[PDB]
Order: structure tokens, then sequence, then C-alpha cells
């Protein structure tokens, strides 16, 4: 009972202090945001 | 209303809406990260 409840409390301190554990889901948003911004910037180019 | 707007710099489609944004007195046009003009100052009067 003391081991299970203490392990759950460490999750709150791990996500608050360390934000890089969720970076797996951040790359999904980054790869999607960079790809859309990349597709827009082609409109300004003269393409020769 | 959605109409064609050209003040000296561009020809495009959009809707003009008054907002609380503030621009420098020496600034005329502005754009977002997508390289599209989201605001135009009135040539004769002072408006954003």
């Amino acid at each position: 009972a003391n081991q299970f409840n203490s392990a759950i409390g460490k999750i709150q301190d791990s996500l608050s202090s360390t934000a890089s554990a969720l970076g797996k889901l951040q790359d999904v948003v980054n790869q999607n945001a960079q790809a859309l911004n990349t597709l827009v910037k082609q409109l300004s180019s003269n393409f020769g | 209303k959605c109409v064609n707007f050209n003040f000296n710099g561009l020809t495009g489609t959009g809707v003009l809406t008054e907002s609380n944004k503030k621009f420098l007195p020496f600034q005329q046009f502005g754009r977002d990260i997508a390289d599209t003009t989201d605001a135009v100052r009135d040539p004769q009067t002072l408006e954003i």
C-alpha cells in the first residue's frame, strides 16, 4: 500500500519537472506545424 | 464585407475589421509568420 501510492506520486513530480518525457507527442505537432509552414513559404518564391 | 482591397501594395481578397492592435506611426503594412498581410493602414487617415 505504501509502495503503490508512493510510485503514483512520483509521476506528478516527473511530468512537472521534466517536460521532455512527453516530447514524443510534441514531435507529431512539430512535424505537422513545420510541414504546413513549409508548404506556405513556397508561394512567395518566384520559381524562376 | 469580403472585397478586393488594394492600397498601393497588393491585390487580394479579405475582410477589413477594426481591432485593438497598435502599430508604430512609421509602419504601414504587416505580415504574420506565414508571409501573408493581415493588416493595412489607411493611407489618408490613421486606422488599423
